[PDB]
């Protein structure tokens, strides 16, 4: 029943600088604590184990310290390849009831970039289907905090829509939101204007990009 | 000394089974495996393995002397002789309150910290003729043996050489003087029997006792060696002596595990050889911890009041 | 006086049951009183027997007062009278290891005779009886043979080795050839 | 140096049972204890249980005890993970993981909880939905929105099951400057992502843009000409 929590849900830092992760735990787990690193779409990577010991073949920049219920996977001059979510595993209790931390994203922090909203209308072909999908893209931007609203005929209606940000890129190192308001056919034809309000931190002010049916 | 003649039979002594069952219970609350496996068949051949997973507290199991006193309506009878077969009519018997302090040491091949033989080296056997019955040797002079979690034990090559002699001489003094006495390592079997196993600091040591049981009634083995060093090994997955089944204990942790026990006796077992020429081969034995107990209760017997 | 039969290269299990269901002392020996393998309570002890590396019991059954003596890769020579000294009882069990091996290749012409050779231990006189895929119940004491190997015999032959109320199968593949007729 | 291989991703339905295999190779099987770690999309690692192979004993996670089982086949050198009474939440990438334990075949056992060697991972989708190819829809390039430099456009792979789905542009050429958003699960039970690529408008009407979408599960490769329309 150990509640291993990683306070820093998200850590934004620049390459070369020093990053620090903390894994808070319920009762003491002694030294039976490990740290993992997971790249998007990859199996975890055993970084540290036993609390303060790196796994065979691992960069020395990853420093593991702690004991009891306070562990720390401190990293000196971070690395480009060091981007990934970090996980702490507990394996002290016995019988076996190991638990993982909830994670921590070690994202790269760059310059506040504003998003360029590209509103896309539902292709007539898709409309002939039976539904309509309006995609309101949000190209390269940072941070990832980008509140978007779907105003139909200037209606704050917020429901039938689903976002989808993208992992930090390589070169640009930014994100790209993707809100999609899916309306039927008889309802898409019942509304005139379809706007998409984007309130990003890098936007001097809200940017509404809409379109009229046709 | 009680003025009467009674019968004794260490090989059928009931106190053995009373202590044995106790020593086991002295193990179920001191040395608990992280997992214990044990057979479970209805008889239909198919045998599921009952598994049990409990806590695995690392405790330096340090055996404590145990006294056996008769309650009420019961009296303990002891036998007194410089050389008692432990299986016959005792003449110098005598009633006692409690038996001498016995440190329940569980081990195989060598009997550690037991009780030495007053007079000379004595060997008992429920039937020396039967190459199946264990031969319990009783040393009159213990042989210190120092084991370490570091991975070995040290024995005095001198003392051990003499011991094998003053044992090899007591063997033929029972199987025939015109017989060659030889010592060979375990024939085969479980690791706990093949080697000299035992528990130290709660760690199950497994020492290869080849250098101790490869003595020929001819040559020696002290070329460039002052002390005998047995390559010992601590195991986590072990075969239980309390009952058929494996058991896994947690890895070692204390910065150091050390043992300095007295080889007060052995457990040998010669091979039949179908009445072959005079060349009896004795190898290590034991594994049935009851024999151990026996070697300590060989001269006792609790009896009901009259 | 139990008796068991085995095929050369097989694994036989010479049973040995105890009165009650309690893991007690027991020891397996052969006619020459040589210790095969016993138990040291909960531990298994193997003796000087040449069957060492191929002898073994069943710990799991010990608690059910059962202390077998499994012998693997059975050899004709492994044939003998293994006793089982348990609780003052000597369950002398017999063991016969036969070995049926054909001579000429499994591929044989038509008409020619097929010879079978049964390897048996000394002092043993088993009665064999193979059964062709069609029905040839030909009989052969120690060495069988098929006078004329008919084209309807080319197939699996179900042999048998009778020996003291017992018997052991010995399936053998046979193939009778010819040039289209 | 062990290498863990897992069975293929399976699409089981609610209340069923799935069995993922994990071939272990490159070292002594019995000297390893294998653990299954599952991870739901967007979610984090969840300890499913670990098998002390050699002993053939396994222990599981509370919220799984009863509906999960871990077994190993020392013969073929494989580990299995079986979940019965599957649910939609059980949908996740089931990773196979292992660690060296020491001369276990010799009685030595470190009984390590961490996991040194992980598997490629096996995905299991548990839903009432049915395997169905996707449908690519073109996203008319913002010709009346953005200009001067480049205009963004792309595709809209909508209504497809299960996962995953690959995406490229111009038969796999224009793979640069593309942002294929992660698929999103719709109330229907089907997923739907979106691929995009901001390219110069001055190239609209000469370089017929076509996103290359594939969906092995349904085995349906789709090509849609994203005309500047
Ligand atoms: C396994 O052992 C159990 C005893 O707990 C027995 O009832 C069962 O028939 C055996 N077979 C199984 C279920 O594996
Ligand atoms: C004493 O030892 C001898 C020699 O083995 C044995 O026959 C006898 O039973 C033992 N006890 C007696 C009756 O003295
Ligand atoms: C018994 O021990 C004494 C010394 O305690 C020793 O002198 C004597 O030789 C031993 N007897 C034998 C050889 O068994
Ligand atoms: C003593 O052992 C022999 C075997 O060497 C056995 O035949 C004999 O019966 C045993 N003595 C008794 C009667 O227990
Ligand atoms: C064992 O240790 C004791 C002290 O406890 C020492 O006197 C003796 O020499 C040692 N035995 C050896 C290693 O021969
Ligand atoms: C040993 O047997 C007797 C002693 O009982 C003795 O007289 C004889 O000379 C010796 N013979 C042998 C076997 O060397
Ligand atoms: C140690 O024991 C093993 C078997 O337990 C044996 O094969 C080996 O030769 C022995 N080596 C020594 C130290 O004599
Ligand atoms: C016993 O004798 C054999 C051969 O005679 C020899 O190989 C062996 O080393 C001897 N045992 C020892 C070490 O005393
Ligand atoms: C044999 O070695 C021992 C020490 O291991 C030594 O005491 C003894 O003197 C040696 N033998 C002789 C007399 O050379
Ligand atoms: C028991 O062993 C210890 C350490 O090896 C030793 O100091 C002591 O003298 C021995 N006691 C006996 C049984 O003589
Ligand atoms: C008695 O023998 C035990 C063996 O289990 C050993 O650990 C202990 O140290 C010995 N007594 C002494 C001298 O402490
Ligand atoms: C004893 O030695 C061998 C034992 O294998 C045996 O062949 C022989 O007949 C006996 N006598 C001799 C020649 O030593
Ligand atoms: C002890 O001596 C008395 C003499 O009155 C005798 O009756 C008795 O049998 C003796 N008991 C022993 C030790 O045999
Ligand atoms: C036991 O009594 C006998 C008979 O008098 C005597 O010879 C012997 O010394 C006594 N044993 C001891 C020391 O208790």
């Amino acid at each position: 029943e150990l509640e291993l929590t990683q306070s820093p849900a998200t850590l934004s830092v620049s390459p070369g600088e020093r990053a620090t992760l903390s894994c808070r735990a319920s009762e003491s787990v002694s030294s039976d604590l490990a740290w993992y690193q997971q790249k998007p779409g990859q199996a975890p990577r055993l970084l540290i184990y036993g609390a303060s010991t790196r796994a065979t073949g691992v960069p020395a920049r990853f420093s593991g310290s702690g004991s009891g219920a306070e562990f720390t996977l401190t990293i000196s001059s971070l690395q480009s390849e060091d981007f990934a979510v970090y996980y702490c595993q507990q394996y002290n209790n016995w019988p076996p009831r190991y638990t993982f931390g909830q994670g921590t994203r070690l994202e790269i922090k760059r310059t506040v970039a504003a998003p360029s909203v590209f509103i896309f209308p539902p292709s007539d072909e898709q409309l002939k289907s039976g539904t309509a999908s309006v995609v309101c893209l949000l190209n390269n931007f940072y941070p990832r905090e980008a509140k978007v609203q779907w105003k139909v005929d200037n209606a704050l209606q917020s429901g039938n829509s689903q976002e989808s940000v993208t992992e930090q890129k390589s070169k640009d190192s930014t994100y790209s939101l993707s809100s999609t308001l899916t309306l039927s056919k008889a309802d898409y034809e019942k509304h005139k204007v379809y706007a998409c309000e984007v309130t990003h931190q890098g936007l001097s002010s809200p940017v509404t990009k809409s379109f009229n049916r046709g | 000394l009680e003025n009467v003649t009674e019968n004794f039979n260490m090989w059928k002594n009931n106190m053995v089974e009373q202590m044995h069952e106790d020593i086991i219970s002295l193990w179920d609350q001191s040395l608990k495996p992280c997992v214990k496996l044990t057979p479970l068949c209805v008889g239909a051949g198919s045998c599921n393995t009952s598994v049990i997973t409990q806590a695995c507290p690392k405790v330096s199991f340090e055996p404590i002397p145990i006294h056996y006193c008769a309650p009420a309506g019961f009296a303990i009878l002891k036998c007194n002789d410089k050389k008692f077969n432990g299986t016959g009519p005792c003449t110098n018997v005598s009633t006692v309150q409690c038996t001498h302090g016995i440190r329940p040491v569980v081990s195989t091949q060598l009997l550690l910290n037991g009780s030495l033989a007053e007079e000379e080296i004595v060997i008992r056997s429920e039937n020396f003729t039967n190459n199946a019955k264990t031969i319990i040797v009783q040393l009159n002079e213990s042989v210190v043996i120092n084991c370490t979690g570091a991975g070995h034990c040290n024995l005095s090559k001198t003392q051990w050489e003499n011991t094998l002699e003053q044992i090899a001489i007591k063997l033929k003094e029972q199987f025939g003087n015109n017989k060659t006495i030889i010592f060979n390592p375990s024939s085969g079997g479980d690791p706990e029997i093949v080697t000299h196993s035992f528990n130290c600091g709660g760690e199950f040591f497994y020492c290869n006792s080849t250098q101790l049981f490869t003595w020929n009634d001819t040559r020696k083995l002290n070329n460039t060696g002052r002390n005998i060093t047995l390559p010992c090994r601590i195991k986590q997955i072990i075969n239980m002596w309390q009952e058929v089944g494996k058991a896994m204990y947690a890895p070692p942790i204390r910065g150091q595990i050390r043992c300095s026990s007295n080889i007060t006796g052995l457990l040998l077992t010669r091979d039949g050889g179908k009445d072959t020429n005079g060349t009896e081969i004795f190898r290590p034995g034991g594994g049935d911890m009851r024999d151990n107990w026996r070697s300590e209760l060989y001269k006792y017997k609790v009896v009901k009041i009259e | 006086k139990k008796v068991v039969l085995g095929k050369k290269g097989d694994t036989v299990e010479l049973t040995c049951t105890a009165s009650q269901k309690k893991s007690i002392q027991f020891h397996w020996k052969n006619s020459n009183q040589i210790k095969i393998l016993g138990n040291q309570g909960s531990f298994l002890t193997k003796g000087p027997s040449k069957l060492n590396d191929r002898a073994d019991s069943r710990r799991s059954l010990w608690d059910q007062g059962n202390f077998p003596l499994i012998i693997k890769n059975l050899k004709i020579e492994d044939s003998d009278t293994y006793i089982c000294e348990v609780e003052d009882q000597k369950e002398e069990v017999q063991l016969l290891v036969f070995g049926l091996t054909a001579n000429s290749d499994t591929h044989l012409l038509q008409g020619q005779s097929l010879t079978l050779t049964l390897e048996s231990p000394p002092g043993s006189s088993p009665s064999v009886q193979c059964r062709s895929p069609r029905g040839k119940n030909i009989q052969g004491g120690k060495t069988l043979s098929v006078s004329q190997l008919e084209l309807q015999d080319s197939g699996t032959w179900t042999c048998t080795v009778l020996q003291n109320q017992k018997k052991v199968e010995f399936k053998i593949d046979i193939v009778v050839l010819a040039f289209q007729k | 140096q062990v290498q863990l291989l897992e069975s293929g991703a399976e699409v089981k339905k609610p209340g069923s049972s799935v069995k993922v295999s994990c071939k272990a190779s490159g070292d002594t099987f019995i000297r390893y204890s294998f653990t299954w770690v599952r991870q739901a999309p967007g979610q984090g690692l969840e300890w499913m249980g670990r098998i002390i192979t050699i002993l053939d004993v396994a222990h599981y996670a509370p919220h799984l005890q009863g509906r999960v089982t871990i077994t190993a086949d020392k013969s073929t050198s494989t580990v299995y993970l079986e979940l019965r009474n599957l649910r939609s939440d059980d949908t996740a990438v089931y990773f196979c993981a292992g660690v060296y334990e020491g001369e276990a075949d010799e009685g030595e056992y470190r009984n390590n909880g961490f996991l040194k060697h992980w598997g490629q991972g096996t995905l299991v989708t548990v839903t009432s939905a049915s395997t169905k190819g996707p449908s690519v829809f073109p996203l008319a390039p913002s010709s009346k929105s953005t200009s001067g430099g480049t205009a963004a456009l792309g595709c809209l792979v909508k209504d497809y099951f299960p996962q995953p789905v690959t995406v490229s542009w111009n038969s796999g050429a224009l793979t640069s400057g593309v942002h294929t958003f992660p698929a999103v699960l719709q109330s229907s039970g089907l997923y739907s992502l979106s691929s995009v690529v901001t390219v110069p408008s001055s190239s609209l009407g000469t370089q017929t843009y076509i996103c290359n979408v594939n969906h092995k599960p349904s085995n349906t490769k789709v090509d849609k000409k994203v005309e500047p329309k």
